[PDB]
C-alpha cells in the first residue's frame, strides 16, 4: 500500500528531525521518493553516491561527478566504481596516465581505458608498456599484442604478423598490419577457417534460423558458392596440400545444402514439388558419390553427409528407373547446370564465371547407396549428433520407411556403453537400473507413433534440419530425464512412472498393439542372433510382454479396453484396438513363444508337448528341427514324424505361404534330401 | 481445445488491432501465423479441412477475419500498383476458401471480396 | 433505403417481407388508369415503385448468393492411392465414374441457377418504365432525402450490379455476354454511364480486357465474332 | 547479336550493362523494343515488359481513352456488314469517350458528332417487328442499311403498319442521302 509507504517516508522526515544528522535516513527517503531524490541524495552524501555521479554525469557535469566519486573513493568504507569516473574526469580536464593505468593495473583486459590511455599519450608509446604487460600477464591475448603493435617497424609488423597468422578470423588484426605495413613504408589457415566457418554458418541460418526460402539462407548459399569457386580457381589443391581433401568434403557438403534448399523451397512455397526433387535427388547423389577422405572432423562430416544423402537417396525413389534417368537428363554441359543454377541463385550470379559451371560432374555414374553402407553410415554419423532424441527418431523412422527395423542396438551400445543389457527382475519398479531394452522399446514405441501421426510430399521423412518435432513432449521429457540420469536432488517422477508404464507392470497406460510390436521386434532381434545368453533374455523378455498382455486380451468381451481419460505416454486412437478376430492370433503366438522359451534352456520334451497345441506352419517347421537334432545318430523310427511334419509343410508351401523365417526352397528340399536318403 | 480457443481470440484480438491501426504489414504476418484461412490456392483443402475442427465462436469470427484479409491483400495489391499474382493468386485462394467453406456467410460479404477480386483483375 | 445504405440483407429483408402481400392492390383505389393517374398519388405511386425496385434488388442479390454457393459446391476429384491394388483400383474406378456424373449434375445445376440470376440481374439493371431507383411520376412536392436515397442507391447498385453480372459470366464462361457489359452500360436508352464514375469504367474495362482473353483464348474475335 | 544473347536468357542485367555502355542507348533500346514488338520484349519485370510496349483494346490497356475512342470512331464508321456491330463500335467509343480527360469543349465536340451519328443509326434501329418477320431478315443479323434502304423499307407496302412517326422517318432520312 502506497498509504503504508507515505507513512513511511513520514516517520522518515520525523527521523531526520530526530536523528539530526540522519545521512542514511535522507538517503532512504529520496530512494523512497529525481529532482528532490537528487537533492536530499546530495544532502544524504553507494547509493548516494552513485545517484548524484550519474545525475551530474549525465547532465554533463563531469567536474561535479569527478568530485562526488573521488570524494567517495576517498572515504572508501564503500565504494568500487569510483575509479572509472576519475580516469574520465581527468581525461576530459599527465593526469588521467595514473588512473588509466589503475583502471589497466586492475583489469588489463581494459580495450577503452587503453584508447583512453592513447589519447592521454598522444595528448602528452607506454601504452605499448601497459599492453606489453598485459601480455607477460595473459599472454594468449593475441588482441593485447595487436594493441601493443598498434601502439609501437620491426616489433611492431612482427607482432602483427604474429597474431593475425594466430587467429586471422577477425579483419581487425588483419587491417592493423596492413596499416601498420603502409605507415612504415610511407593465409591457407585461413582459407580453411573461413571455409568451415561458412559452412557452419550456411547449416546455422538453414535451420535453425528457419529461412522460409528466401533471401536469409539464399544469401549465405551465394557466399558459400562464391568462396568454393575462389578457394578452387585460385588454390587448385594439389596432393600435399590439407586443402585439396577440406575442398572435396566441402564439395559434398555444398551439395548437400544445395540439395536442402531446394527442397525447403519446394515445402515453404507449397509442398515438396515433382520439379524440386529431382536436382536435389543430383544433388544428394552428388553428395555420396564423393570418395572418402583418408583429420577426425572431415571424417565425421564425412561420415554425417553420406549417412544423410544415402537416406534421402533411398527415400526420393524407393523406386528404381529414378537414378539413371536423372543421370541422363537433369545433368548436361551447361543446361543441367544452368538450370540447377537460376533456381539457386535468381539472376545475381553469372554462369560462366562466379558459379558452378567451373566444377565438373560427368565423372558420377550409377551408385545406389548400400544397405550394410548405410547402416556403417549411420553408425559413424551417431558420433556428432549424440543423445539427440530428433536425430535417433529420424533414423528409426527412415529405417522404418526402408520397411526395416533399425539396428537399435549397435546405435545403444555406440551411445551408452555401460548400460546393462537386461535387468534381474521385471517386477521392480526401481529406477537406477535401466536396461538396453527398456530404451530401445521406448525408442520402438516413439517411433511407432511418430509414423502414426505422421501419417495422420514425396519425402516423408523431410530431413534432419528442416522438419518439424518428431516426438512428443512427455517422450521427450522422459529422454532428458533417463539421459541426465546415465550420462551423469534429481526429480525422477517420469523416469519411475515411465518404468511402470514400458516394463507393463501393475497398471500401465499403453494397450496392446504397443506391446505386441515390442514383442515381435524383440523375438525377430533375439532369434536372428546366435549367442545363447542373449537369445535366453531377449525370448525371456518377448514371453513376458505376451505373458503380461495376456489377461489384458482377456477383457475384451465387448467392455472397456483400459480406461484412460488423460494419455500417460502413448495414447492414440483408431489403430490399437484388437478386434476378437486377432485373439486366436496372438494366443497362437504366445503358445509359440512359450514353446520356444521352454525349448531354447534345455527342457525339450516340455518343447515338444507345447508346439503339440498349435496347427500353424512354423511350429512343424520348429518341431523337425528339434526332432532332426535329437536324433541324428538315435534312431530310426523317428524320421517318420520329420517325414510326416514336412509333408504337411509342403502342403501348406502349395499356396506359397511365406510365414517361415526361412523360405521353403532351403528347407523342403534340406529335408526331402534327408527323408529320401534315409528312407 | 478451450485453451487454444483462447490463443485464437487472443490472435485474432492483436491482428485486429494491427489492422485497425493500419498495419497491412503485420497484419499479413498474422494472418499467415494463424494458418486458418486459405493463403494459397492449394490451402484452401486444407483449411477447409480444419474449418470443421474449430469451435464455432472461430466460425462466429471467420467471416470478419476473411473480409480483413481480402482487404489486406486489396491494399497491399494498391501499394505494389501505386509504388501482383502472388496477391491475385492470394484473393483467388480467398475465394475458394469462403466458397467452398461449410459456414453460409453474409453474401453480401461475398459480394464486397468478388469486387475486390474484380478491382485486382 | 436506411438499411440498403448500410446493406443490411435481412433487416431489407424483414423490412420487405413482413410488409403485406396485398398492400398494392388494397391501395389501389382505381384500376382503369383513366382515373389511376388521378387516385395514384405522386408519393403512392412512387412508394408503390420504390417496392417494386427493392424486391427487384432483393431478388438479384439472393439470387446471385445462391448462384455463388452452387459455383464452389463444385464437386471434387476421386483420391488417387498410388500403387493402387485390385481393390482400390476398382473403387477408384468406380469414384470416377460417379464423379463424372456428379460434375455433369452440377454443371446443370450452375446453368439453370445462372440463367435465373442473370435473368434477374439484367431485369434489374434495366428495369422497365424509367429505371430502378427512380419516381415515375413528377408531380411530387420537393423530398430531397429521399431523393439523394434513391440516388445513392442507384450509384450503389449500378456498378454493383455490374460487378456481379460480369463476375457471373465469367463464371459461366460467358465472355461475349460480358463484354457485351459496355454496351449495356453504354446504352443511350438506359445511360448507365451517368451511374458509374470513371473509376468503375475503369475496372469494367479491365474486366472487359479478361473476358476478351477468354474469348481469343477460346479462337473468338475481340467482339466474339468469327475471326 | 547482343540483343538477341540477352534476350534468350534472363540477363537482363546483362542487356542494361549493354545499354550503359552505349551512347543514345535509351532512344536505342527503345526504338528496338518497338521493332521487336512480339520477337523480343514480350510479357509471355512482367509489367516493366507491358509498358515497354509503346489499336482500341491496347489505347484502354494504355489508358489513352481518347485515342481509344478516336480508333472506335474510326471502326464504327468502317463497320457496316453488322448493324449491330457498327452500333456497339459507337457505343464502345462514348464509352472510351466519357472515361477519357477531354477537356470540355473538346468532348462536346466529339459528343456533337457522337449525336448526329447516333441519330444516323437511331433511324434503322426502329425497324418493326411485323416488318422484319415480313422481310424474313433477321432480328439484328441484316446489315447496316443505307438511308435509301431504311426509307425504301419504312415506306414499303409489307409495313401494314404504316403511320405518321414512319412517315417522319421515311421524310427526315433524306438529310443522309449525299449527292441528291
Amino acid at each position: 500500500s502506497k498509504a503504508e509507504i507515505q507513512r513511511y517516508v513520514e516517520n522518515a522526515q520525523n527521523s531526520a528531525s530526530s536523528p539530526r544528522e540522519k545521512s542514511m535516513k535522507g538517503f532512504l527517503f529520496a530512494r523512497l521518493y529525481y529532482e528532490l531524490a537528487k537533492r536530499s541524495v546530495s544532502s544524504y552524501i553507494p547509493k548516494a553516491h552513485r545517484f548524484l555521479g550519474q545525475l551530474f554525469e549525465i547532465e554533463g557535469n563531469v567536474e561535479k561527478a569527478v568530485g562526488c566519486y573521488k570524494r567517495s573513493l576517498e572515504l572508501n568504507p564503500t565504494q568500487k566504481d569510483l575509479t572509472l569516473r576519475i580516469a574520465e574526469l581527468i581525461c576530459t580536464l599527465g593526469r588521467a596516465e595514473y588512473w588509466v593505468e589503475r583502471a589497466s593495473k586492475l583489469f588489463p583486459g581494459s580495450p577503452e581505458i587503453y584508447r583512453l590511455k592513447e589519447q592521454l599519450l598522444s595528448s602528452q608509446w607506454n601504452q605499448l608498456f601497459d599492453l606489453i604487460q598485459a601480455e607477460l600477464f595473459a599472454r594468449p591475448n593475441d588482441v593485447y599484442v595487436n594493441l601493443k603493435l598498434v601502439d609501437l617497424r620491426l616489433e611492431e609488423a612482427v607482432l602483427h604478423c604474429l597474431k593475425p597468422e594466430r587467429r586471422a578470423l577477425r579483419t581487425d588484426i588483419e587491417w592493423c598490419s596492413c596499416v601498420v605495413r603502409v605507415f612504415k613504408e610511407y593465409n591457407t589457415n585461413m582459407r580453411m577457417i573461413t571455409k568451415e566457418l561458412l559452412l557452419a554458418q550456411c547449416d546455422v541460418v538453414f535451420l535453425t534460423l528457419s529461412k522460409k526460402d528466401v533471401q536469409k539462407s539464399k544469401e549465405a548459399l551465394e557466399r558459400f558458392d562464391q568462396a568454393l569457386l575462389s578457394v578452387k580457381q585460385s588454390v587448385s589443391g594439389t596432393d600435399a596440400s590439407d586443402l585439396s581433401v577440406t575442398f572435396y568434403e566441402m564439395r559434398g557438403h555444398y551439395y548437400m545444402h544445395a540439395g536442402t534448399l531446394l527442397l525447403k523451397m519446394a515445402q515453404s512455397c507449397e509442398v515438396q514439388w515433382k520439379a524440386l526433387i529431382e536436382p536435389a535427388a543430383l544433388c544428394y547423389l552428388l553428395a555420396y558419390q564423393v570418395p572418402k577422405p583418408k583429420q577426425g572432423f572431415l571424417e565425421e562430416l564425412a561420415f554425417d553427409r553420406q549417412s544423410k544423402s544415402g537416406h534421402l537417396l533411398l527415400t526420393l525413389s524407393h523406386g528404381k528407373q529414378n537414378f539413371i534417368s536423372e543421370i541422363i537428363e537433369t545433368f548436361a554441359n551447361q543446361c543441367g547446370q544452368s538450370i540447377l543454377l537460376k533456381f539457386l541463385f535468381e539472376d545475381n550470379l553469372s554462369m560462366q564465371d562466379s558459379f558452378m559451371g567451373s566444377d565438373d560432374i560427368s565423372y558420377v555414374e550409377n551408385r545406389v547407396p548400400d544397405l550394410s553402407e548405410l547402416s556403417q553410415h549411420d553408425n559413424g554419423s551417431l558420433r556428432i549428433h549424440n543423445g539427440d532424441l530428433q536425430h535417433l527418431t529420424w533414423l528409426g523412422l527412415q529405417w522404418h520407411f526402408l520397411s526395416t527395423l533399425p539396428p537399435l542396438r549397435k546405435w545403444l551400445k555406440q551411445i551408452f556403453p555401460r548400460v546393462p543389457q537386461e535387468t534381474s527382475r521385471l517386477e521392480s519398479n526401481i529406477p537406477e537400473s535401466i536396461c538396453l531394452l527398456d530404451l530401445e522399446v521406448f525408442l520402438l514405441a516413439v517411433v511407432q507413433t511418430s509414423y502414426l501421426q505422421l501419417q495422420d510430399n514425396r519425402p516423408r521423412c523431410l530431413p534432419l534440419p528442416i522438419c518439424k518435432q518428431l516426438f512428443t513432449d512427455r517422450q521427450r521429457s522422459w529422454w532428458d530425464a533417463v539421459y541426465s540420469l546415465i550420462t551423469k536432488a534429481k526429480l525422477r517422477s517420469v523416469i519411475q512412472h515411465d518404468l511402470t508404464t514400458l516394463r507393463a507392470q501393475e497398471k500401465h497406460g499403453l494397450q496392446p498393439a504397443v506391446l505386441v510390436n515390442w514383442a515381435r521386434g524383440l523375438h525377430k532381434t533375439g532369434y536372428s542372433l546366435n549367442s545363447f545368453y542373449d537369445q535366453k533374455e531377449y525370448m525371456g523378455r518377448c514371453v513376458h510382454y505376451w505373458k503380461k498382455l495376456l489377461p489384458l486380451l482377456d477383457l475384451v468381451k465387448q467392455k472397456k479396453s483400459i480406461p484412460e481419460p488423460v494419455d500417460p505416454l502413448f495414447k492414440h486412437f483408431h489403430n490399437k484396438d484388437i478386434k476378437v478376430s486377432e485373439v486366436k492370433d496372438l494366443e497362437d503366438e504366445a503358445c509359440i513363444a512359450f514353446a520356444t522359451l521352454d525349448l531354447v534352456d534345455g527342457k525339450t520334451e516340455d518343447a515338444i508337448i507345447a508346439f503339440e497345441s498349435v496347427k500353424n506352419v512354423v511350429a512343424y517347421w520348429n518341431l523337425a528341427l528339434i526332432y532332426q537334432r535329437k536324433a541324428e545318430e538315435i534312431e530310426n523310427d523317428c524320421l517318420p514324424a520329420e517325414e510326416q511334419e514336412e509333408f504337411q509343410e509342403c502342403l501348406l508351401k502349395c499356396k506359397g505361404f511365406l510365414k517361415m523365417i526361412c523360405d521353403e526352397y532351403s528347407a523342403y528340399p534340406s529335408i526331402a534330401t534327408s527323408l529320401p536318403v534315409p528312407v | 481445445s478451450i485453451n487454444s480457443t483462447f490463443y485464437l481470440l487472443l490472435d485474432l484480438i492483436t491482428f485486429f488491432d494491427e489492422y485497425h491501426a493500419g498495419h497491412i504489414d503485420l497484419s499479413f504476418d498474422v494472418i499467415e501465423r494463424l494458418k486458418l484461412v486459405p493463403l494459397s490456392q492449394d490451402s484452401v483443402e486444407e483449411r477447409v479441412a480444419a474449418f470443421r475442427n474449430f469451435s464455432d465462436e472461430i466460425r462466429h469470427n471467420l467471416s470478419e477475419i476473411l473480409l480483413a484479409t481480402m482487404n489486406i491483400l486489396f491494399t497491399q495489391y494498391k501499394r505494389l500498383k501505386g509504388s501482383d499474382s502472388v496477391l491475385r493468386s492470394q484473393a483467388r485462394a480467398l475465394i475458394t476458401f469462403a466458397g467452398m467453406i461449410p459456414y453460409r456467410m453474409s453474401g453480401d460479404t461475398n459480394a464486397r471480396l468478388v469486387q475486390m477480386e474484380v478491382l485486382m483483375n | 433505403r436506411k438499411f440498403l445504405a448500410s446493406k443490411k440483407h435481412e433487416a431489407a429483408k424483414e423490412v420487405f417481407a413482413k410488409i403485406p402481400q396485398d398492400s398494392i392492390a388494397e391501395i389501389y383505389s382505381q384500376w382503369e388508369e383513366q382515373a389511376m393517374d388521378s387516385a395514384l398519388p405522386a408519393e403512392d405511386d412512387n412508394a408503390i415503385r420504390e417496392h417494386l425496385c427493392i424486391r427487384a434488388y432483393l431478388e438479384s442479390h439472393e439470387a446471385f448468393n445462391e448462384w455463388f454457393k452452387h459455383i464452389n459446391s463444385p464437386p471434387q476429384k476421386p483420391t488417387l492411392v498410388g500403387q493402387a491394388s485390385f481393390t482400390e483400383k476398382v473403387a477408384h474406378e468406380h469414384k470416377e465414374k460417379k464423379y463424372e456424373m456428379d460434375f455433369g449434375i452440377w454443371k446443370g445445376h450452375l446453368d439453370a441457377l445462372t440463367s435465373d440470376v442473370k435473368e434477374k440481374i439484367y431485369n434489374v439493371l434495366l428495369f422497365v418504365d424509367g429505371g430502378w431507383m427512380v419516381d415515375v411520376r413528377e408531380d411530387t412536392e420537393e423530398d430531397p432525402e429521399r431523393s439523394h436515397q434513391m440516388v445513392l442507391l442507384r450509384r450503389l447498385c449500378l456498378p454493383m450490379m455490374c460487378f456481379l453480372l460480369h463476375t457471373v459470366l465469367h463464371n459461366t464462361k460467358q465472355y461475349k455476354d460480358c463484354l457485351r457489359l459496355a454496351d449495356i452500360v453504354s446504352s443511350e436508352n438506359q445511360k448507365l454511364y451517368t451511374v458509374f464514375s470513371k473509376t468503375e469504367m475503369r475496372n469494367l474495362l479491365q474486366k472487359l480486357r479478361e473476358s476478351s482473353l477468354m474469348l481469343l483464348d477460346l479462337q473468338l474475335d475481340p467482339l466474339g465474332y468469327e475471326i | 547479336l547482343v540483343q538477341i544473347c540477352e534476350m534468350t536468357d534472363n540477363q537482363s542485367r546483362l542487356q542494361r550493362y549493354m545499354t550503359l555502355f552505349a551512347e543514345q542507348n535509351f532512344s536505342d533500346f527503345l526504338f528496338r523494343w518497338y521493332l521487336e514488338k512480339g520477337k523480343r520484349g514480350k510479357l509471355l519485370g512482367q509489367l516493366a515488359a507491358f509498358l515497354q510496349a509503346h489499336s482500341w483494346l491496347h489505347e484502354l490497356n494504355s489508358q489513352e481513352f481518347e485515342k481509344a475512342h478516336r480508333t472506335l470512331q474510326t471502326l464504327a464508321n468502317m463497320e457496316t456488314r453488322y448493324f449491330c456491330k457498327k452500333k456497339t463500335l459507337l457505343g464502345l467509343s462514348k464509352l472510351a469517350a466519357l472515361a477519357s480527360d477531354f477537356q470540355e469543349d473538346v468532348l462536346q465536340e466529339k459528343v456533337e458528332e457522337i449525336a448526329e451519328q447516333e441519330h444516323f443509326l437511331l433511324h434503322q434501329e426502329t425497324l418493326p417487328k411485323k416488318l422484319l418477320e415480313e422481310k424474313q431478315l433477321d432480328l439484328n443479323a441484316m446489315p447496316v442499311l443505307a438511308p435509301f434502304q431504311l426509307i425504301q423499307l419504312y415506306v414499303c407496302e409489307e409495313n401494314k403498319r404504316a403511320n405518321e412517326n414512319d412517315f417522319m422517318k421515311a421524310l427526315d432520312l433524306l438529310e443522309y442521302i449525299g449527292d441528291d
